[PDB]
DNA sequence: TACCCCCCCTTCGGTGCTTTGCACCGAAGGGGGGG
């Protein structure tokens, strides 16, 4: 054979052998387009006829190239992949257009037959053995071993990406001012060269890629804006996503909502303020992907205003490494947040959204910190720096939160933006007991078998209560006992519990909860003017903690 | 041209496969430049995706350094070489190091580049440099010499090191020298001026053996333990005695002599929290005897070299931080408190980073080990910012805890 | 009826402390997107 470029050694998982599985009953319609290009491979040295000395077999099929009449070949290696050695992918992420610095001229060129231009490893080739079908079952069909990277293997992408870099390395060193965004075979090349010199250098690189036997087809090649790159339309000074089609179905299934949600998550990167909360509330705990489910009046409202954002076209800008990065966040309610990252006011680099609900009980400050960290990670990926933050929280609101919180927390350089709704702490536990406020010693208990329990309290002024509780747990009664003391107390109240569980939940100042009992405690705490929570150990003969421990066990 | 010591992983164990986390621009620049010159000097050489192993890499500046320093996160590799640097080629610990009035840390990590590495082990040192916005896929490398920050590196070089030291260990007999990875700890009872001179002598004594030193000054005798303390009040409220009894109740798991009966008696009624309670004779006495037991040492606490060290840290607010180092629960080998660290009253993460570094340094001097940390922080908060404030050439093991202060045990 | 990468949103099951309840998290299958 012949030898284009430096190969990569491959192995199997030690003490294991190759792929012996029988072919799929493929329809003769695909077989026509199949054996056509298949026989053309052997001429170029891409595939080879093998003797039965090769005892391996792997299935094969083909799917049409999207937006093309051409067909693309795929070999099912699922069983070969299970027994093939592990790699470490060199694809660490995806480039974003909002990271592109502005370039005077830009060229985008695909590599024709990308995997097939890279030589496989000599000794490993035997394991690619597969057989080609026929119109009848009489003729057997030739068995072949790949001499290059097959579409469908688990090592094909990683080896291609790494080989491509070694090829582009000498050129990149000769042309330091050329920006080559290398993603698989898709190449974005840009420069500040004048368009005449730029295309000249493009040809040197097409020659340099050709010197290693890498094709640069003209049809894939694009010389004029707006470039189609990574599903975007790149214009000289602006960019946008390629248009987004929302399904028009009258009756929705589960696979319909999924397609809708994903399309919206994709749109949320530039179209500001996309919300997925109420559409995703429909997919919780559903069995069938095919099941039909109705649209709530909430999710119907959400899809309408999400279509109105998509109605008017939007666009992003490019990165100016000289000017600062700015990220401003707004609160959308129900644990939903959106953000815009920009440099010049009102010209966005990109947008996004953080709606993750982390934990059973949370508040708006916790969720804002989680969103700031999501943006910081996202921003260090794309621009390698942390943006300056414009946050809808008062400076003294934050200063109070992080100083008092028992866990370490922080936010980078930021300034207050007065855009409502503002983030606030809806209540504040006193650091010291309240003089003149009634003091409530609460307690609760449940029977592990009966699921029946009591929750009540005693006070210094003689007040009392006990409540029977049905199908409850020791935790719920300890929370319930506090709910009572909040209901039956004045605007200022001291509450003494022996529950570690409840005091932990309340001291973190939540404004939202999955538990409905907690929301009612939250609701009461906002109403109060001064609340003081305290803790004593149980069964120590302490205070009224012993007296109410007696009432609720009876 | 030196003989390569063979290294094998722990029995039945695979090399480190750890993803590379995003890096800032200034750190990627510093790394590419550090990695370029290290390649033309043959210390490293590029590799390919056939290598299934990877280790994260980033850059730091030491305290006041101003010059970038490369740092690799070998915690996953070190956990899988554990047989090597403990059982086989390990170092004895000089228990007298903690007793010296001054100790200086020097970065000798540049000498590990002298010795080559076992060829079969270079497959586990793979690390990847990321690219801003994924302009380029990951550029991979691996180490041809002893890597800076691997725990097998100081053990292999130990033979070469003790020879380089021997003339100066003889020229100055009573000066203590300990080596923990990329750092060399040297301590004397000499005065500050005499001490810093013998360091420069040790620097030149290292120069003629082919090593530079891009010094940290400790004072192990100075460090002070933190004890559990009871408040002083001329009048006690119900909440005061309730808080007090809860604290003593918690402290009874360490000092068993703690008694609560006469103070619990004072609470017997159902009273308002702010109401004043005069102390009885036996309560005043039970309080007195309790204050004395907390002066004592914990009975039966001692260090076990076979066991791992644990380090808990609690944020006390207004710049204060507390910490306790233990092996078994409630058997505390040391307790302490830090205050007015860098970043106080403005940045929590920086202080917490500064605290981990100080605590780890103390454990290295005292026991020659790095403890596993229980950190009061959320995982996402810490994993984001911690590299920005890290100034040390080692990286301890840590986990994250959420333990609200039901009782303020370690600080009033 | 293939492979590799990134993202969100949901379930589920393992883990440890708040304890045999509840809360957290990470793996995984749904989708979108790139080649
Ligand atoms: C779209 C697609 C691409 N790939 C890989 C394999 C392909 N390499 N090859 N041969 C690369 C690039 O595919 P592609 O760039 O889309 O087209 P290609 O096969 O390289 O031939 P061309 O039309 O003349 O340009 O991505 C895949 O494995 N499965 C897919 O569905
Ligand atoms: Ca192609």
């Amino acid at each position: 054979p012949i030898s284009p470029i430096e190969t990569v050694p491959v192995k199997l998982k030690p003490g294991m052998d190759g792929p012996k599985v029988k072919q799929w009953p493929l329809t003769e319609e695909k077989i026509k387009a199949l054996v056509e290009i298949c026989t053309e491979m052997e001429k170029e040295g891409k595939i080879s006829k093998i003797g039965p000395e090769n005892p391996y077999n792997t299935p094969v099929f083909a799917i049409k190239k999207k937006d093309s009449t051409k067909w693309r070949k795929l070999v099912d290696f699922r069983e070969l992949n299970k027994r093939t050695q592990d790699f470490w992918e060199v694809q660490l992420g995806i480039p974003h257009p909002a990271g592109l610095k502005k370039k005077k001229s830009v060229t985008v060129l695909d590599v024709g037959d990308a995997y097939f231009s890279v030589p496989l490893d000599e000794d490993f080739r035997k394991y690619t053995a597969f057989t080609i079908p026929s119109i009848n079952n009489e003729t057997p069909g030739i068995r072949y071993q790949y001499n290059v990277l097959p579409q469908g293997w688990k090592g094909s992408p990683a080896i291609f990406q790494s080989s491509m870099t070694k090829i582009l390395e000498p050129f990149k060193k000769q042309n330091p001012d050329i920006v080559i965004y290398q993603y698989m075979d898709d190449l974005y090349v840009g420069s500040d060269l004048e368009i005449g010199q730029h295309r000249t250098k493009i040809e040197e690189l097409r020659q340099h890629l050709l010197r290693w036997g890498l094709t640069t087809p003209d049809k894939k090649h694009q010389k004029e804006p707006p470039f189609l790159w990574m599903g975007y339309e790149l214009h000289p000074d602006k960019w946008t996503v390629q248009p987004i089609v929302l399904p028009e179905k009258d009756s929705w299934t589960v696979n319909d909502i999924q397609k809708l949600v994903g399309k919206l998550n994709w749109a949320s990167q530039i179209y500001p303020g996309i919300k997925v909360r109420q559409l995703s509330k429909l997919l919780r705990g559903t069995k069938a992907l095919t099941e039909v489910i109705p649209l709530t009046e909430e999710a119907e409202l959400e899809l309408a205003e999400n279509r109105e954002i998509l109605k008017e076209p939007v666009h992003g800008v490019y990165y100016d490494p000289s000017k600062d990065l700015i990220a401003e966040i707004q609160k959308q309610g129900q644990g939903q947040w959106t953000y815009q990252i920009y440099q010049e006011p009102f010209k966005n680099l990109k947008t996004g959204k953080y709606a993750r609900m982390r934990g059973a009980h949370t508040n708006d400050v916790k969720q804002l910190t989680e969103a700031v960290q999501k943006i910081t990670t996202e921003s260090i990926v794309i621009w390698g720096k942390t943006p300056k933050f414009k946050l809808p929280i008062q400076k003294e609101t934050w200063e109070t939160w992080w100083t008092e919180y028992w866990q370490a927390t922080w936010i980078p350089e930021w300034e207050f933006v007065n855009t409502p709704p503002l983030v606030k702490l809806w209540y504040q536990l006193e650091k010291e007991p309240i003089v003149g406020a009634e003091t409530f010693y609460v307690d609760g208990a449940a029977n592990r078998e009966t699921k029946l329990g009591k929750a009540g309290y005693v006070t210094n002024k003689g007040r009392q209560k006990v409540v029977p509780l049905t199908n409850t747990t020791n935790q719920k009664t300890e929370l319930q006992a506090i709910y009572l003391a909040l209901q039956d107390s004045g605007l200022e109240v001291n509450i003494v519990t022996d529950s570690q569980y409840a005091l932990g939940i309340i001291q973190a100042q939540p404004d939202k909860s999955e538990s409905e009992l907690v929301n009612q405690i939250i609701e009461q705490l906002i109403k109060k003017e001064k609340v003081y929570l305290a803790w004593v150990p149980a069964h120590k003969g302490i205070g009224g903690n012993e007296q109410v421990d007696k009432l609720v066990s009876a | 041209p030196i003989e390569t010591v063979p290294v094998k992983l722990k029995p039945g164990m695979d090399g480190p496969k750890v993803k590379q986390w995003p890096l800032t621009e200034e750190k990627i620049k510093a790394l590419v430049e550090i990695c370029t010159e290290m390649e033309k000097e043959g210390k490293i050489s590029k590799i390919g995706p056939e290598n299934p192993y990877n280790t994260p890499v980033f850059a730091i500046k030491k305290k006041d350094s101003t010059k970038w320093r490369k740092l690799v996160d070998f915690r996953e590799l070190n956990k899988r070489t554990q047989d090597f640097w403990e059982v086989q080629l390990g170092i004895p610990h000089p228990a007298g190091l903690k007793k010296k009035k001054s100790v200086t840390v020097l970065d000798v990590g540049d000498a590990y580049f002298s010795v080559p590495l076992d060829e079969d082990f270079r497959k586990y040192t793979a690390f990847t440099i990321p690219s801003i916005n994924n302009e380029t896929p990951g550029i991979r490398y691996q180490y041809n010499v002893l890597p800076q920050g691997w725990k097998g590196s100081p053990a292999i070089f130990q033979s070469s090191m003790t020879k380089i030291l021997e003339p100066f260990k003889k020229q100055n007999p009573d000066i203590v020298i300990y080596q923990y990875m990329d750092d060399l700890y040297v301590g004397s009872d000499l005065e500050i001026g005499q001490h810093r001179t013998k360091i420069e002598e040790l620097r030149q004594h290292l120069l003629r053996w082919g090593l530079t030193t891009p010094g940290y000054e400790l004072h192990p005798d100075k460090w002070t333990v933190q004890p559990i303390v009871l408040p002083e009040k001329d009048s006690w409220t119900v909440n005061d005695i309730q808080k007090l009894v809860g604290k003593l109740n918690w402290a009874s798991q360490i000092y068993p002599g703690i008694k609560v009966r006469q103070l619990s008696k004072l609470l017997r009624g159902t009273k308002a929290l702010t109401e004043v309670i005069p102390l009885t004779e036996e309560a005043e006495l039970e309080l007195a005897e309790n204050r004395e037991i907390l002066k004592e040492p914990v009975h039966g606490v001692y260090y076990d070299p076979s066991k791992d060290l644990i380090a808990e840290i609690q944020k006390q607010g207004q710049g204060q931080w507390t910490y306790q180092i233990y092996q078994e629960p409630f058997k505390n080998l040391k307790t302490g408190k830090y205050a007015r660290m860098r970043g106080a009253h403005t940045n929590d993460v920086k202080q917490l980073t500064e605290a981990v570094q100080k605590i780890t340094t103390e454990s290295i001097v005292i026991w020659g080990k790095t403890p596993k940390f229980k950190l009061p922080i959320q995982k996402e908060t810490w994993e984001t910012w911690w590299t920005e404030y890290w100034q040390a050439t080692w990286i301890p093991e840590w986990e994250f805890v959420n333990t609200p202060p039901l009782v303020k045990l370690w600080y009033q």
